[PDB]
């Protein structure tokens, strides 16, 4: 993800000189691919201290509080004042409803400790996952809150082509509204390579602690190559148990073939149940 | 007759192969039934290491019976999905023998030369030998 | 809208036949001077019972014509631009959101201040009816004078059919402002029926409405539009890179290619360079995707 | 119209002669063609004291009443008693007008009044403009309501052929039940010809102070019977506008050619954005 | 049943077998004959758990049939006409005017003062089985009668499945009437459902039914039944006309043929002459459309 | 019905050695197969005292209660103590609500009063005729309310062979979950035979005292073999008042040919129905 | 589970490969190992933030290798099946019926009394973060022993978006138990969408499964499942009927023909005899249908 992340240092850049407006951001890719990595290094690089808040897109359906009070909570959540965010100055001002007296509280306050050099507003960022998944109030909504001036960048996030706007019959790019769309920075994230496989599993295997010859390193990648890296994530874990149990001190390609042959990844999975359905019927 | 079938699926052949495995007669002769050319559809995915030894042995027990489907077959096998990491999966123990099977069987001087070729050229892409 | 900030007026000449590049506009000749005969046809008032509908393809420029009849008909005569699918929403009703925008395009002027009337709605809270008895009351005294407004409502096809008859209902109104319709669909389902209309508008409502074609631009209109559009944001642009810009607009569309103008003048300021390059472009049409590639990309992985 | 107006003249007779009782009127031709000419000029001939009680379709429906208040209210709108009508006395003795028990008051009262000759009834008509947008709940409203004696003479407007009426996935003639269309006599409108279209153009000229050549006329007709009467309307006004732009007088052909360049109408532009919405697709 | 006020009864002789020509029925011999059974079966109380159909086209006499049945009852037995469509309500709950309708047929005389057995839970309403229970006290105690009315349902595919069981059940009280479904559809799924069955009626209200069948009529007949009308409406007609009439009522219905007796008299009188002729058919022919040509040329045109 | 006789006698040997546990019964087949009768015949099979309870069907989704308060309701009927039910003592300590302490009252009066004919209980034989339309709802409360200790045992029924469940998408057999059928023990009833249809008519005929020859009765049983049993028993009494018109004291062959002429089957009707609406619409 | 008590675990050699018969268990090698292997993970709280998943045919082992692995964990340890059906009863929400089960998995005991964290929220009934910060405390405190259960849930592909997102959401919790998902399906649309997508599970959930293949048996396994099912039911049996029982659970299902022991022991004893001979087998299997041949004959006439 150098592309990708060469795009977000260029929307940082556009933040920082304050050009980027009532745009957003939008992260189309395939799933799990470094959608919420993006967004939490974009919120850091911002700054440390500046605010972030995270939603998923089936997380507002919670029932627990509608759509929009969600999405209020979420909008609120990323914004902050230096430290307090306005959901904390909410919650001290308190579910019920976000009366309109703490913005002009946040404005007056602001400005006085503005004048005496000592603290100012902030913008956060806000991150949505699965924005397919929202609703057209949903959107609505999103466009009414861009439209106050105290609100904080907006990254969506997709993994879905065209389809139908949820709630609706209209299908669109992203299932997104055209009018959200005309003002998205979509930022692309490309599928992983051999070497950032092998780098990522590295990583991983530097964590938990499992050392691994060349060999099964290798063989471990072309796994992950072509089962998804997440596959052998799961199978690091599951060859160094499996290893432990030979009573060894690394895991070799036994190992590997070991867990490759119990432990199945979702294709060859889906395919042994379809092929089931097909001799049943 | 009936109980030797034409699988139509990875399930199917696995399936055959779970009932027919303590019998090696009823795997020598199964590969008879079914066409190489549909092998690459009936696996789609679906084939761990072991059996790719199992197949490729069982191969070789008809090779000098039909040369050319026994060179066929192995070149099916080479058309299969995710086939790169599979030869690279094997363990010692079945290289050394899959290296043992080349000089007995599959480079024995009663096969010609036309099998012979086709056979070691693939055989330089499964063993890997390095 | 920042975007349209390079738009003032329709800039016509007094014979009211366009000029090939005036008021921010360039080109777009047939549909500028069809707008320029229904602004002198809302400056009397003939235009009562009646709205207009902007039938074109996305960025051929009708926000901008709507804008641009709103710049003409007076100083600061308001616009409220919005979309269909703005009128869904979770906390009002979809007639409430309707109402709401279409108030806000009406315009008064008290001696001198000027205030929408949306503010008296809102702040003075049947409502409808009382308030608009107050005004009239207030203007047939001869003391407060009317400016309408324009509603400009894109994505009309988004509406339903309660939305379009409530339209067809509040446009006899007396105080209502200038409806302006802007569509890209040709032919289309109205929703809540299985009735195919043109534009997505119901026959009842399509009676009333003064259509206006908008045509597709040439690669030099293009050219120019991206040219005063870098210009209005204070960037300088190459030729060549305006040619490359032009070109990624015929591809996909001019909102998004006057929309990259941003990104590149960043792009070029990494680097050092003031003047944006051709290489800055390439840089950031392969960064940015529009909405149809991403969502092209997407469906072959 | 002719043959319309001639049917409404024999329903009339038949409601004057105290025979219409258990049915009521269906006008079924195309849209924008006097349908609601036609039931008000039908309200006028039976007498100016009569009420007449406008709806459509699609006004019920809106969220500040139920669709059976509004029937109810309109329904009761157009009956008259003296002059006064039953809505009327509804507020007199108080849609909003949700009132049950001063109804059956009001109903037994006007029966007094009605049995002892102190104040007649006379029944108005009620149009409803589009009612294959009401639903079967309102179809069924209408057929109960009709039942009372004290109903006035109902109207209704469409302009569907074959369809599916609300609330139900049934096929019937104009989206209305068998029930009622088996007691509605049709009437059906024809278009306008060309002396008609060339007539009501004329009509609309004198209205509207505007003078043409008897050549532009001529065009404009043609251009009425080729799109529709309501285009040709909208270019009477913009031929005018377009003439005295000029500082000319009388509107002449050229004009009338300039404002069809520039005004499409309805089919034109359809066809013209149906080419780019197929060619990008 | 402001059209069937000719229909007197069945028309049938001590025998059983309908004549030709009486009491206002004229053909449909099969069907008289039926009803004639099913209203001796009524007679002695052997119908208690059943219920009546009617299948065949429209305009084949099925509600004249079930009002013949009525008459043939008893002097001034209830009839309770009523279509499913009615059953759908916006105010009242389907299941309580389906009840309401079913109670309002079932007749009652106390000793000599007649009423229907709803009217009793309207006067003091909901709470029906303490009505029912005190109904069978009067009459077990014989100072009062019953009458079991008839509740005709037209459209009977239209009730939903709710509706279906509801009335299933619901025959089984000892109370009830003579329910005469009518129908003339045969294949249609059961509304509320996607299960096809005949005539739109679930298989377990279908177990307790007994078919009728109505035929449609040849030209004379039909001639016969729109003199009958004539006569009755007070009006003059003639066979130049009558057989017009007729073939009208063959080509679009007879509930069509009848409908325009009336406005032939007021166009005749328009003309200047008391009695129909046929360019008073041809006239009214042309005006007045039925539903399926309005409905053809609305779409074609 | 003999085989499904048998297995009904195995199912109640099952019952009453207590083998059956988490179980349920399914009886299956065509329509009106006298699966109630199988019911009703277990149900005394096992004693007059124990209880029963037919309730289910489309009855449910129509009573003024809910789904769940019917079905408990029910549940509770089919739990005898001795006789009175449990529901019986809900109704004596009373729809309204349902009082938990009954449960706790009980369960420490069988622990106490047993062995005495005051609080011991039996369990009775639940009945849920026409299973298929009960929702995805009800039968996640049948799950919940089977494990409950003293529970009834359930038996269903069903006439459909394979259909959506009620409140999703996928179909399933008899519309019942997999989890479900793979619990039930499914009786299926064959359709009646000759000798059955002619015992069934005899016994119909010495019931309502009609006499008949024996050519009546064996075309009346052909004619029951070929359309239904119920419309050859409606013919036994169409064709017995047909015969008194007569003033015969044996119902005859023409009685049977006229009334066969007369009322027309279901079969027969749905064929001359489409043979019109197929060619004249 | 009045079924699967002959299970007493994996039954497993020290070196982790299975017994071919132990513990309950016939055949199923790869399967078992497996579960060992994730047994192995599960002690040394390798599988936080993970879920398992049995996709397999009926009848192979799955609700049983899941009753294995609860039984490795140790005696004391837990194990609650559910079907995705169970979550849509209407009394108590989805999601509440979800997370009390979540809650009925997670087993303690505090020092010997042993609780579920349902019984805790019960005797202190919502407010759940307060008796989970409580736990957590104890725990710290060396008072308590936390002992994880298995949550079993079979049917998966029946739940619904809000279910998965609900699961999802509540598998970050330190505290939440093995989730052992169990399907038959490939390819199919996650309830309360379109899409299909592998087993009927949403991606985002897919993203976090160890998935484990379970094959179906040979009739020699089969055999040996139904003799093993036959002694621990307490049913004297012979070779030649097991032959047959074989044969039925090859042909229908193996659930059916473990399930049709007990009638047959009743049809044995009725016939006066102690042994389940070939005819008693033969008439149960002519009596009981499956679901499956009972739908077939249903579906005919
Ligand atoms: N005739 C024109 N002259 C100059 N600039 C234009 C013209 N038409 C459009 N533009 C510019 O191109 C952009 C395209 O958007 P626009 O066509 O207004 O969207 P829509 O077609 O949905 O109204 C506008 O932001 C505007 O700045
Ligand atoms: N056999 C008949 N004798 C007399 N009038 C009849 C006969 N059949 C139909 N009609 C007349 O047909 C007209 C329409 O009613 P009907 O035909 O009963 O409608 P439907 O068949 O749709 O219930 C009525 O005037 C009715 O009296
Ligand atoms: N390995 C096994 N050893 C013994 N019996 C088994 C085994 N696997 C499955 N069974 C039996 O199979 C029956 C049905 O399979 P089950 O374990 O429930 O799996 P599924 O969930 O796929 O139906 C169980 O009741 C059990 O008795």
């Amino acid at each position: 993800q150098v592309k990708a992340r060469k795009a977000a240092g260029v929307i940082l850049q556009m933040i920082r000189e304050g050009k980027i407006a009532g745009r957003a951001i939008l992260i189309a890719g395939q799933p799990g691919t470094g959608k919420t990595a993006i967004a939490m290094g974009m919120a850091k690089s911002l700054g440390l201290e500046t605010p972030f808040a995270m939603i998923a897109g089936s997380e507002i359906f919670s029932l627990e509080m509608s759509k929009t009070e969600a999405l209020t909570q979420s909008f609120r959540k990323a914004i902050g004042v230096r430290c307090v965010t306005l959901h904390e100055i909410d919650v001290i001002n308190s579910t019920g409803e976000i009366r309109s007296e703490v913005r002009e509280q946040i404005d007056t306050k602001v400005a006085e400790w503005r004048e005496e050099g000592k603290a100012e507003i902030v913008p956060g960022v806000l991150f949505i996952d699965e924005v397919h998944m929202l609703d057209i109030e949903c959107f609505s909504f999103l466009n009414r809150a861009l439209e106050n001036e105290m609100s904080p960048i907006l990254v969506v996030a997709t993994n879905r082509g065209v389809t139908t706007i949820r709630g609706t019959n209209q299908k669109s790019p992203h299932g997104i509204p055209i009018d959200l769309l005309d003002r998205l920075l979509i930022i692309t994230t490309q599928p992983y390579t051999d070497d950032d496989i092998r780098k990522i599993l590295e990583i991983r295997c530097q964590e938990e602690d499992v050392e691994m010859n060349e060999e099964a390193k290798q063989l471990l990648t072309l796994i992950g190559r072509d089962t998804s890296l997440r596959y052998a994530i799961h199978l690091i874990t599951a060859a160094a148990l499996s290893c432990q149990k030979r009573k060894g001190k690394v895991v070799e390609v036994e190992d590997i073939q070991r867990v490759y042959r119990l432990f199945l990844d979702v294709r060859r999975s889906m395919q042994y149940l379809v092929e089931y359905q097909s001799q049943y019927m | 007759s009936k109980n030797i079938k034409t699988p139509k699926s990875a399930y199917e052949f696995e399936n055959s192969w779970r009932s027919f495995s303590g019998d090696s007669a009823l795997r020598s002769q199964l590969l008879k039934v079914t066409t190489p050319s549909s092998l690459p559809q009936i696996f789609k995915n679906a084939l761990t290491s072991p059996v790719l030894v199992d197949i490729i042995k069982c191969v070789a027990s008809f090779f000098t019976e039909d040369m050319d489907l026994a060179v066929k077959y192995i070149e099916n096998l080479t058309k299969v999905p995710r086939f790169n990491m599979l030869v690279m999966c094997l363990t010692s123990t079945e290289k050394n023998e899959l290296l043992k099977i080349w000089e007995d069987v599959f480079c024995n001087k009663a096969t010609p030369m036309e099998y012979a070729e086709v056979l070691d050229k693939l055989r330089s892409r499964y063993c890997l030998k390095q | 809208i920042a975007t349209h900030t390079h738009i003032k007026g329709l800039g016509l000449e007094p014979t009211g036949i366009p000029i090939k590049l005036a008021a921010g506009f360039v080109g777009q000749l047939e549909a500028r001077e069809a707008a320029g005969l229904v602004v002198d046809m809302i400056k009397q008032k003939k235009m009562a019972g009646k709205a207009l509908l902007l039938a074109g393809p996305p960025g051929t420029g009708k926000t901008a014509l709507a804008l641009g009849i709103s710049q003409e008909l007076g100083s600061k005569v308001p616009f409220c631009p919005m979309v269909g699918s703005e009128v869904y929403s979770s906390e009002v009703k979809k007639t409430e959101v309707l109402m709401e925008n279409f108030r806000r395009a009406i315009g008064l002027r008290i001696k001198v201040q000027d205030v929408t009337l949306q503010d008296l709605d809102a702040a003075n809270a049947k409502l409808r009816q009382e308030i608009n008895k107050v005004v009239n009351r207030y203007i047939d005294e001869g003391v407060a004078e009317l400016v309408p407004g324009v509603l400009f409502i894109d994505e009309v096809h988004m509406l339903d059919m309660e939305c379009f008859s409530y339209l067809n209902r509040a446009l006899e109104s007396s105080l209502s402002p200038i409806v302006i319709f802007a569509t890209n669909r040709g032919v289309c389902n109205v929703r809540g029926t299985d009735m195919p209309s043109p534009h997505g508008v119901p026959i009842d409502l399509l009676d009333r409405l003064v259509i206006i074609r908008t045509q597709i631009y040439d690669p030099s209109e293009m050219i120019q539009i991206i040219a005063i559009r870098a210009q209005v944001e204070e960037l300088t642009v190459d030729e060549e890179c305006l040619v490359l810009l032009g070109e990624i607009g015929q591809r996909t569309s001019l909102r998004h290619a006057v929309q990259l103008l941003s990104p590149a003048s960043i792009v070029a300021k990494m680097n050092g360079r003031d003047n944006i390059c051709k290489a800055d472009i390439e840089e950031v049409t392969s960064l940015y995707l529009d909405a149809k590639s991403s969502a092209k990309l997407l469906h072959e992985q």
